[PDB]
Protein backbone atom coordinates (compact mmCIF):
# COMPACT_ATOMS: atom_id res chain seq x y z
CA UNK A 1 0.00 0.00 0.00
CA UNK A 2 1.92 3.02 -1.39
CA UNK A 3 -0.19 5.13 1.00
CA UNK A 4 0.55 3.12 4.16
CA UNK A 5 3.00 4.70 6.58
CA UNK A 6 5.88 2.74 8.04
CA UNK A 7 6.38 2.73 11.82
CA UNK A 8 10.09 3.85 12.00
CA UNK A 9 10.01 2.75 15.74
CA UNK B 1 -10.37 25.99 26.79
CA UNK B 2 -10.36 23.63 23.80
CA UNK B 3 -9.43 20.08 24.78
CA UNK B 4 -7.45 18.27 22.07
CA UNK B 5 -7.15 14.48 21.77
CA UNK B 6 -4.71 12.62 19.50
CA UNK B 7 -4.01 9.02 18.53
CA UNK B 8 -2.42 6.91 15.81
CA UNK B 9 1.16 6.75 14.57
CA UNK B 10 3.71 8.64 16.67
CA UNK B 11 7.10 7.48 15.25
CA UNK B 12 8.22 11.08 14.47
CA UNK B 13 6.36 12.59 17.48
CA UNK B 14 3.67 13.89 15.15
CA UNK B 15 1.25 13.61 18.10
CA UNK B 16 3.11 16.39 19.91
CA UNK B 17 4.45 14.82 23.10
CA UNK B 18 3.28 11.27 23.84
CA UNK B 19 5.43 8.21 24.50
CA UNK B 20 4.88 5.17 22.30
CA UNK B 21 4.78 4.90 18.51
CA UNK B 22 1.24 3.45 18.18
CA UNK B 23 -1.29 5.36 20.30
CA UNK B 24 -4.36 3.13 20.08
CA UNK B 25 -6.76 5.15 22.27
CA UNK B 26 -7.46 8.90 21.99
CA UNK B 27 -5.13 10.64 24.42
CA UNK B 28 -5.40 14.13 25.88
CA UNK B 29 -2.74 16.42 24.40
CA UNK B 30 -1.83 18.97 27.06
CA UNK B 31 0.55 20.75 24.68
CA UNK B 32 -2.19 21.17 22.06
CA UNK B 33 -4.98 21.83 24.58
CA UNK B 34 -2.93 24.65 26.12
CA UNK B 35 -2.86 26.48 22.78
CA UNK B 36 -6.60 27.20 22.41
CA UNK B 37 -6.93 25.90 18.84
CA UNK B 38 -9.43 26.81 16.16
CA UNK B 39 -8.03 24.22 13.74
CA UNK B 40 -5.77 21.18 13.75
CA UNK B 41 -4.59 19.80 10.41
CA UNK B 42 -2.64 16.65 9.66
CA UNK B 43 -0.07 16.01 6.96
CA UNK B 44 2.39 13.23 6.20
CA UNK B 45 3.59 12.35 9.72
CA UNK B 46 2.96 15.97 10.68
CA UNK B 47 0.53 18.06 12.70
CA UNK B 48 -0.36 21.76 12.47
CA UNK B 49 -2.46 23.83 14.88
CA UNK B 50 -3.99 27.27 14.34
CA UNK B 51 -4.90 29.15 17.52
CA UNK B 52 -7.59 31.72 18.27
CA UNK B 53 -4.77 34.28 18.47
CA UNK B 54 -4.03 33.42 14.83
CA UNK B 55 -0.65 31.77 15.37
CA UNK B 56 0.40 28.45 13.84
CA UNK B 57 2.18 25.59 15.60
CA UNK B 58 3.67 22.47 14.02
CA UNK B 59 5.26 19.21 15.14
CA UNK B 60 6.36 15.91 13.65
CA UNK B 61 8.67 14.99 10.78
CA UNK B 62 10.64 17.96 9.45
CA UNK B 63 12.00 16.45 6.20
CA UNK B 64 11.51 18.47 3.00
CA UNK B 65 10.60 21.29 5.39
CA UNK B 66 7.03 20.06 5.94
CA UNK B 67 6.60 22.14 9.07
CA UNK B 68 7.78 25.54 7.85
CA UNK B 69 10.11 26.08 10.81
CA UNK B 70 13.23 26.82 8.75
CA UNK B 71 14.58 23.26 9.08
CA UNK B 72 14.76 20.29 6.72
CA UNK B 73 15.92 17.07 8.41
CA UNK B 74 14.95 15.87 11.86
CA UNK B 75 11.93 15.92 14.17
CA UNK B 76 10.01 18.58 16.06
CA UNK B 77 8.63 16.55 19.01
CA UNK B 78 6.88 19.45 20.79
CA UNK B 79 4.51 21.83 18.85
CA UNK B 80 6.56 24.88 17.85
CA UNK B 81 5.35 28.23 16.53
CA UNK B 82 5.89 29.03 12.87
CA UNK B 83 7.44 32.38 13.77
CA UNK B 84 7.70 33.44 10.12
CA UNK B 85 3.93 34.06 10.38
CA UNK B 86 3.87 35.74 13.81
CA UNK B 87 3.00 39.11 12.21
CA UNK B 88 -0.23 37.78 10.65
CA UNK B 89 -3.50 36.37 11.96
CA UNK B 90 -3.71 32.95 10.31
CA UNK B 91 -7.24 31.61 9.81
CA UNK B 92 -6.57 28.17 8.30
CA UNK B 93 -3.78 25.77 7.29
CA UNK B 94 -4.29 23.47 4.29
CA UNK B 95 -2.29 20.25 4.01
CA UNK B 96 -3.01 16.81 2.60
CA UNK B 97 -2.77 13.71 4.77
CA UNK B 98 -0.05 12.42 2.43
CA UNK B 99 1.45 15.84 1.76
CA UNK B 100 4.83 17.47 2.40
CA UNK B 101 3.79 21.06 1.65
CA UNK B 102 1.16 23.33 3.14
CA UNK B 103 -0.49 26.71 2.73
CA UNK B 104 -1.83 29.21 5.25
CA UNK B 105 -4.67 31.69 4.76
CA UNK B 106 -4.84 34.82 6.89
CA UNK B 107 -8.02 36.60 7.94
CA UNK B 108 -7.22 39.43 5.51
CA UNK B 109 -6.93 36.98 2.62
CA UNK B 110 -3.19 36.45 2.16
CA UNK B 111 -1.80 33.02 1.28
CA UNK B 112 1.61 31.67 2.30
CA UNK B 113 3.08 28.33 1.24
CA UNK B 114 6.03 26.26 2.40
CA UNK B 115 7.56 22.81 2.30
CA UNK B 116 8.29 20.55 -0.65
CA UNK B 117 8.53 22.49 -3.90
CA UNK B 118 8.23 19.75 -6.53
CA UNK B 119 6.07 20.52 -9.58
CA UNK B 120 5.45 24.13 -8.51
CA UNK B 121 2.89 23.25 -5.82
CA UNK B 122 4.09 26.17 -3.66
CA UNK B 123 3.11 28.64 -6.39
CA UNK B 124 6.22 30.84 -6.74
CA UNK B 125 7.02 30.18 -10.45
CA UNK B 126 9.63 27.59 -9.46
CA UNK B 127 10.18 24.04 -8.22
CA UNK B 128 12.16 25.28 -5.20
CA UNK B 129 11.60 24.03 -1.67
CA UNK B 130 10.64 26.59 0.99
CA UNK B 131 11.77 25.82 4.54
CA UNK B 132 9.75 28.83 5.77
CA UNK B 133 6.37 30.23 4.68
CA UNK B 134 6.52 32.52 1.65
CA UNK B 135 3.77 34.79 0.37
CA UNK B 136 2.25 33.62 -2.92
CA UNK B 137 2.70 36.88 -4.82
CA UNK B 138 0.47 35.70 -7.69
CA UNK B 139 -2.59 35.90 -5.39
CA UNK B 140 -1.80 39.22 -3.70
CA UNK B 141 -4.65 41.11 -5.42
CA UNK B 142 -7.30 38.43 -4.76
CA UNK B 143 -9.30 38.09 -1.55
CA UNK B 144 -8.76 34.37 -0.99
CA UNK B 145 -11.49 32.77 1.11
CA UNK B 146 -10.38 29.12 1.25
CA UNK B 147 -7.36 26.95 0.45
CA UNK B 148 -6.64 23.28 -0.14
CA UNK B 149 -3.55 21.18 -0.80
CA UNK B 150 -3.01 17.75 -2.29
CA UNK B 151 0.21 15.78 -2.33
CA UNK B 152 1.33 17.36 -5.61
CA UNK B 153 -0.91 20.37 -6.30
CA UNK B 154 -2.70 23.18 -4.49
CA UNK B 155 -5.83 25.28 -4.79
CA UNK B 156 -7.35 28.52 -3.56
CA UNK B 157 -10.70 30.19 -4.07
CA UNK B 158 -11.71 33.83 -3.94
CA UNK B 159 -14.66 35.45 -2.19
CA UNK B 160 -16.17 36.07 -5.63
CA UNK B 161 -16.09 32.30 -6.14
CA UNK B 162 -13.27 31.77 -8.66
CA UNK B 163 -10.98 28.76 -8.28
CA UNK B 164 -7.21 28.69 -8.78
CA UNK B 165 -5.05 25.58 -9.04
CA UNK B 166 -1.32 25.07 -9.46
CA UNK B 167 1.23 22.29 -9.20
CA UNK B 168 1.70 18.96 -10.97
CA UNK B 169 -0.35 18.86 -14.16
CA UNK B 170 -0.11 15.12 -14.79
CA UNK B 171 -3.38 13.19 -15.19
CA UNK B 172 -5.39 16.42 -15.35
CA UNK B 173 -5.73 17.27 -11.65
CA UNK B 174 -5.43 21.04 -12.25
CA UNK B 175 -8.53 21.26 -14.45
CA UNK B 176 -7.30 23.52 -17.27
CA UNK B 177 -7.98 21.18 -20.20
CA UNK B 178 -4.41 19.87 -20.53
CA UNK B 179 -1.88 18.03 -18.37
CA UNK B 180 0.61 20.90 -18.14
CA UNK B 181 2.29 21.63 -14.82
CA UNK B 182 1.52 25.13 -13.53
CA UNK B 183 4.23 26.74 -11.41
CA UNK B 184 1.78 29.62 -10.95
CA UNK B 185 -1.79 29.88 -9.62
CA UNK B 186 -4.05 29.56 -12.66
CA UNK B 187 -7.80 30.20 -12.79
CA UNK B 188 -10.08 27.29 -13.75
CA UNK B 189 -11.99 29.03 -16.55
CA UNK B 190 -14.43 26.14 -17.01
CA UNK B 191 -16.00 26.95 -13.62
CA UNK B 192 -16.69 30.65 -14.21
CA UNK B 193 -20.39 31.21 -13.70
CA UNK B 194 -20.30 28.86 -10.70
CA UNK B 195 -19.49 30.26 -7.25
CA UNK B 196 -17.05 27.70 -5.84
CA UNK B 197 -17.11 27.52 -2.05
CA UNK B 198 -14.87 24.57 -1.25
CA UNK B 199 -12.20 22.56 -3.06
CA UNK B 200 -10.40 19.36 -2.04
CA UNK B 201 -7.25 17.85 -3.55
CA UNK B 202 -6.07 14.24 -3.55
CA UNK B 203 -2.69 12.53 -3.45
CA UNK B 204 -0.37 10.59 -5.77
CA UNK B 205 -2.34 10.09 -9.00
CA UNK B 206 -4.78 12.61 -7.62
CA UNK B 207 -8.33 13.79 -8.15
CA UNK B 208 -9.72 17.23 -7.33
CA UNK B 209 -13.18 18.10 -6.00
CA UNK B 210 -15.05 21.40 -6.01
CA UNK B 211 -18.36 22.47 -4.47
CA UNK B 212 -20.48 25.40 -5.62
CA UNK B 213 -22.88 27.48 -3.54
CA UNK B 214 -25.79 25.80 -5.37
CA UNK B 215 -24.66 22.42 -4.02
CA UNK B 216 -23.04 21.18 -7.24
CA UNK B 217 -20.02 18.91 -6.81
CA UNK B 218 -17.42 18.74 -9.58
CA UNK B 219 -14.49 16.35 -9.96
CA UNK B 220 -11.55 15.99 -12.32
CA UNK B 221 -8.05 14.58 -12.56
CA UNK B 222 -7.02 10.95 -12.17
CA UNK B 223 -9.79 8.41 -12.59
CA UNK B 224 -8.29 5.26 -11.04
CA UNK B 225 -10.61 3.29 -8.73
CA UNK B 226 -13.58 5.50 -9.58
CA UNK B 227 -12.63 8.36 -7.25
CA UNK B 228 -14.10 10.86 -9.73
CA UNK B 229 -17.53 9.45 -8.88
CA UNK B 230 -18.86 8.97 -12.41
CA UNK B 231 -18.21 5.26 -12.88
CA UNK B 232 -15.38 3.30 -14.42
CA UNK B 233 -11.85 4.65 -14.22
CA UNK B 234 -11.34 7.27 -16.95
CA UNK B 235 -9.58 10.44 -15.87
CA UNK B 236 -10.22 13.94 -17.18
CA UNK B 237 -8.59 17.38 -17.13
CA UNK B 238 -11.88 19.33 -17.25
CA UNK B 239 -14.24 19.69 -14.25
CA UNK B 240 -17.29 17.45 -14.58
CA UNK B 241 -20.42 17.44 -12.44
CA UNK B 242 -20.88 14.42 -10.17
CA UNK B 243 -24.55 14.02 -11.04
CA UNK B 244 -25.36 11.59 -8.22
CA UNK B 245 -24.78 14.26 -5.55
CA UNK B 246 -26.95 16.96 -7.15
CA UNK B 247 -29.76 17.98 -4.81
CA UNK B 248 -28.14 16.23 -1.83
CA UNK B 249 -27.12 19.42 -0.02
CA UNK B 250 -23.41 18.61 0.15
CA UNK B 251 -21.61 21.04 2.46
CA UNK B 252 -18.14 19.50 2.86
CA UNK B 253 -15.79 17.59 0.54
CA UNK B 254 -12.52 15.79 1.28
CA UNK B 255 -9.98 13.63 -0.54
CA UNK B 256 -8.09 10.84 1.20
CA UNK B 257 -5.64 8.52 -0.52
CA UNK B 258 -7.36 7.55 -3.80
CA UNK B 259 -10.88 8.10 -2.43
CA UNK B 260 -13.41 10.90 -2.04
CA UNK B 261 -15.91 11.81 0.67
CA UNK B 262 -18.81 14.25 0.92
CA UNK B 263 -20.92 15.31 3.90
CA UNK B 264 -24.36 16.87 3.58
CA UNK B 265 -26.23 19.52 5.50
CA UNK B 266 -28.74 16.92 6.70
CA UNK B 267 -25.84 14.86 8.04
CA UNK B 268 -25.27 11.98 5.60
CA UNK B 269 -21.82 10.84 4.45
CA UNK B 270 -21.03 9.65 0.91
CA UNK B 271 -17.78 7.93 -0.07
CA UNK B 272 -16.35 6.53 -3.29
CA UNK B 273 -13.01 5.44 -4.70
CA UNK B 274 -10.37 2.87 -3.81
CA UNK B 275 -11.72 0.27 -1.43
CA UNK B 276 -8.58 -1.43 -0.16
CA UNK B 277 -8.17 -1.67 3.62
CA UNK B 278 -11.77 -0.52 4.13
CA UNK B 279 -11.18 3.24 3.83
CA UNK B 280 -14.69 3.76 2.38
CA UNK B 281 -16.69 2.44 5.35
CA UNK B 282 -19.18 0.24 3.48
CA UNK B 283 -18.10 -2.97 5.26
CA UNK B 284 -16.17 -4.44 2.31
CA UNK B 285 -12.90 -3.49 0.61
CA UNK B 286 -14.23 -3.35 -2.96
CA UNK B 287 -13.95 -0.20 -5.02
CA UNK B 288 -16.96 2.12 -5.31
CA UNK B 289 -17.05 4.12 -8.54
CA UNK B 290 -20.08 6.34 -7.87
CA UNK B 291 -20.83 7.97 -4.50
CA UNK B 292 -22.58 5.71 -1.99
CA UNK B 293 -24.10 6.62 1.37
CA UNK B 294 -22.17 5.22 4.33
CA UNK B 295 -25.04 3.17 5.76
CA UNK B 296 -23.19 2.59 9.04
CA UNK B 297 -23.94 6.24 9.92
CA UNK B 298 -27.58 6.36 8.78
CA UNK B 299 -29.66 8.03 11.47
CA UNK B 300 -26.65 9.83 12.97
CA UNK B 301 -26.43 13.55 12.21
CA UNK B 302 -22.78 13.97 11.25
CA UNK B 303 -21.59 17.57 11.64
CA UNK B 304 -17.89 17.26 10.73
CA UNK B 305 -15.68 14.76 8.92
CA UNK B 306 -11.98 14.26 8.25
CA UNK B 307 -10.00 11.86 6.08
CA UNK B 308 -6.52 10.45 6.45
CA UNK B 309 -4.77 8.24 3.95
CA UNK B 310 -6.66 5.05 4.82
CA UNK B 311 -9.04 6.13 7.59
CA UNK B 312 -11.93 8.53 8.19
CA UNK B 313 -13.41 10.31 11.21
CA UNK B 314 -16.94 11.66 11.67
CA UNK B 315 -18.50 13.57 14.56
CA UNK B 316 -22.18 13.43 15.46
CA UNK B 317 -24.11 16.50 16.59
CA UNK B 318 -23.99 14.99 20.10
CA UNK B 319 -20.18 14.91 20.19
CA UNK B 320 -19.55 11.23 19.40
CA UNK B 321 -16.70 10.31 17.05
CA UNK B 322 -16.89 7.39 14.62
CA UNK B 323 -13.92 5.94 12.74
CA UNK B 324 -13.50 3.43 9.93
CA UNK B 325 -10.64 2.12 7.84
CA UNK B 326 -7.10 0.90 8.38
CA UNK B 327 -5.58 0.49 11.84
CA UNK B 328 -1.94 -0.54 11.38
CA UNK B 329 -0.88 2.24 13.78
CA UNK B 330 -3.94 2.57 16.03
CA UNK B 331 -5.45 5.46 14.07
CA UNK B 332 -8.94 3.95 14.49
CA UNK B 333 -8.90 4.57 18.24
CA UNK B 334 -10.42 1.19 19.13
CA UNK B 335 -7.57 0.17 21.46
CA UNK B 336 -6.21 -2.37 18.96
CA UNK B 337 -4.62 -2.54 15.50
CA UNK B 338 -7.74 -4.16 14.03
CA UNK B 339 -9.37 -2.59 10.97
CA UNK B 340 -12.76 -0.97 11.41
CA UNK B 341 -14.63 -2.36 8.40
CA UNK B 342 -17.70 -0.23 9.29
CA UNK B 343 -18.00 3.07 11.21
CA UNK B 344 -17.22 2.36 14.85
CA UNK B 345 -17.57 4.43 18.01
CA UNK B 346 -14.17 5.72 19.08
CA UNK B 347 -13.20 4.72 22.63
CA UNK B 348 -12.15 7.05 25.43
CA UNK B 349 -14.00 10.28 24.58
CA UNK B 350 -17.24 9.88 26.57
CA UNK B 351 -18.08 13.12 28.33
CA UNK B 352 -15.99 15.07 25.81
CA UNK B 353 -18.37 16.90 23.46
CA UNK B 354 -16.19 16.76 20.35
CA UNK B 355 -17.04 19.29 17.64
CA UNK B 356 -14.17 18.81 15.18
CA UNK B 357 -11.87 16.07 13.89
CA UNK B 358 -8.71 16.03 11.81
CA UNK B 359 -6.48 13.38 10.28
CA UNK B 360 -2.95 13.04 9.08
CA UNK B 361 -1.49 10.21 7.03
CA UNK B 362 -1.77 7.72 9.89
CA UNK B 363 -2.92 9.72 12.94
CA UNK B 364 -6.13 11.24 14.26
CA UNK B 365 -7.26 14.34 16.18
CA UNK B 366 -10.49 15.33 17.94
CA UNK B 367 -11.16 18.51 19.88
CA UNK B 368 -13.94 20.34 21.71
CA UNK B 369 -15.02 23.98 22.17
Amino acid sequence: DDDKDEDTH
Amino acid sequence: RTKVFVWGLNDKDQLGGLKGSKIKVPSFSETLSALNVVQVAGGSKSLFAVTVEGKVYACGEATNGRLGLGISSGTVPIPRQITALSSYVVKKVAVHSGGRHATALTVDGKVFSWGEGDDGKLGHFSRMNCDKPRLIEALKTKRIRDIACGSSHSAALTSSGELYTWGLGEYGRLGHGDNTTQLKPKMVKVLLGHRVIQVACGSRDAQTLALTDEGLVFSWGDGDFGKLGRGGSEGCNIPQNIERLNGQGVCQIECGAQFSLALTKSGVVWTWGKGDYFRLGHGSDVHVRKPQVVEGLRGKKIVHVAVGALHCLAVTDSGQVYAWGDNDHGQQGNGTTTVNRKPTLVQGLEGQKITRVACGSSHSVAWTT
